[PDB]
């Protein structure tokens, strides 16, 4: 999902 | 022609969100905070709160649990969390206005995580260098971006991950999140837009968290750059104390008075007079050469090293001014 | 405890008629290398011959042998009058001994010393001598015959080659140099003797210089080698200052850096508390505008400072 993850 | 680059420092606050985890950092060592430890101490336990002060002054979001409980979404609080991403919110929509491309470097590769989150839900295209990204990767980042026509507009980097002397002179401003220990590391990134290449005047826009730790850090990376200034300018100084004396030294010694010494048919100046003495001749001896001794002294000690330094060419002895 | 500062003082002197002569026969003896005739690479050992004897000339012309009146050589009032240096010397000594003072002369030629020596016989001064050639041993037995409480010994004659030996001379107030080394360094080592912890009273060093000959041209090339070394000096300090690391307290000062406003702010901090949501272009453009006053002052506080 998200690229902070 | 290259346009000097400009830089400016973006002094920005926290939101209410950093407030509570820069507290909570403090807090978790607060003993050390008040500086109770011995001196013996390892820097570790200081080094650590330094780091999670420099995540705090980022992003809350580098820290687990911090963001919002599940589910996790992408929103518009992934700006408005952040003193930098608010700031960097508007700056980005005036960069976009005017045409202008931009290069953004950190030190944090998860804190460029957080800004391709941030680039989808605002619809930038982009490119990103990590450091844990391969050789031919990051030249494939680098001609996607540097294409005449390109379709990216922000490039995202980290500040050491580049290598020496890549061209992003396709953009013309740069957008330092955070700052580096190191002075040089940070204009190495500023100068990969500042470069021969360049047709545009280079903007620089350094975040900077005002009334925090980040304040300070930037005094002691700017006292850094002005001491490293310095060793520079003086790298020639080690020469000219080694450095032996030329052929025109030498002959401007020997000819200095040596007209008069042939011209004189007795003797020389002082011995003129009397040759002898009188304590009133010799207390005007000690009177006038101390007068040229503090004229000489104040004269030469107020020099710099570009008024000592001999040039190369000094010692490529030519001619005569006039013969002697 | 207080050591009061050295007066350096340069007293120019000029040449006796029979220096002139000499100064003239060495200018005239190689006249061509004077002009610059010559390759450099052949011509620097001709032109740093001439400047050793001239600097002998401006010392005293009986260095060149046949100089002196002939056999038997005696030390009589021409040894004195004969050299610019002397005369000025014999002077400064009867005033010095007067004012209860007692002077360390150094120099560079040991020959010259010899020559001193014959003059202070000639003039009665009680001395002691170290050369170079002298050892150990003796080195150590005339350094405490200079310094002994009620000392019978007035003048003290060194080389400065052995000025930077570690000797302790501060029984002794002034300092004669009457000849230049190249290198100031080893003159500055020289003074050091007696301008050291230890000293009461004020040391004064005069520096003889044959004014208009080549001892007033090496004077202002020496203030360039003394100035560049202050340079290199300085250049050390902010090198080693570049490499350091960040202290404890350097560390603890950039945590505590606002860390009480931190734990008195309950809302949002600085930016985030003025506006801190969306923001208009009057307030980025304020936030620039007052960011970049303050970067044009924080250059202004460094690019002021600078190896001082």
């Amino acid at each position: 999902g998200a690229k902070r993850h | 022609s290259l346009l000097p680059k400009k830089e400016i420092n973006v002094y920005i606050g926290m939101s209410e969100m950093q407030v509570k985890w820069y507290q909570k950092i403090l807090e978790k060592d607060i003993d050390a905070v008040n500086g109770a430890g011995g001196k013996r101490e390892s820097k570790t336990r200081l080094l650590n709160i330094v780091m999670q002060l420099r995540k705090c002054c980022n992003h809350p979001y580098l820290f687990e649990g911090a963001e919002p409980g599940p589910p996790y979404t992408t929103d518009e609080h992934l700006i408005y969390n952040a003193g930098k991403m608010v700031v960097l919110d508007k700056l980005l929509k005036r960069i976009q206005k005017q045409g202008s491309r931009v290069l953004i470097f950190s030190q944090m590769s998860r804190l460029l995580d957080i800004l391709e989150d941030y680039c989808v839900f605002r619809g930038y295209k982009y490119c990103r260098i990590d450091g844990s990204t391969a050789h031919e990767d990051r030249i494939a980042a680098i001609d996607e971006y540097n294409k005449p026509g390109s379709d990216k507009f922000i490039f995202l980097l980290t500040t050491r991950a580049g290598g020496l002397g890549i061209n992003l002179t396709t953009a013309d401003i740069v957008i330092l999140y955070d700052s580096d220990w190191n002075p040089q590391a940070d204009l190495q990134a500023m100068d990969r837009a500042h470069r021969i290449g360049q047709t545009k005047q280079v903007v620089v826009y350094r975040f900077v968290t005002d009334n925090a730790i980040e304040e300070k850090v930037l005094e002691r990376a700017a006292q850094k750059l002005r001491l490293d200034q310095l060793v520079i300018q003086q790298g020639r100084a080690q020469v000219a104390a080694k450095a032996a004396a030329n052929k025109d030294e030498l002959l401007s010694m020997i000819q200095h008075g040596a007209e008069k010494v042939f011209q004189t048919k007795g003797a020389f100046g002082t011995m003129a007079e009397k040759g002898s003495l009188d304590d009133d001749d010799i207390d005007a001896i000690l009177q006038a050469g101390e007068t040229r001794t503090k004229e000489l002294n104040a004269r030469y000690e107020k020099l710099g090293i570009d008024d000592l330094q001999k040039f190369t060419s000094e010692s490529a002895y030519e001619w005569n001014g006039e013969d002697f």
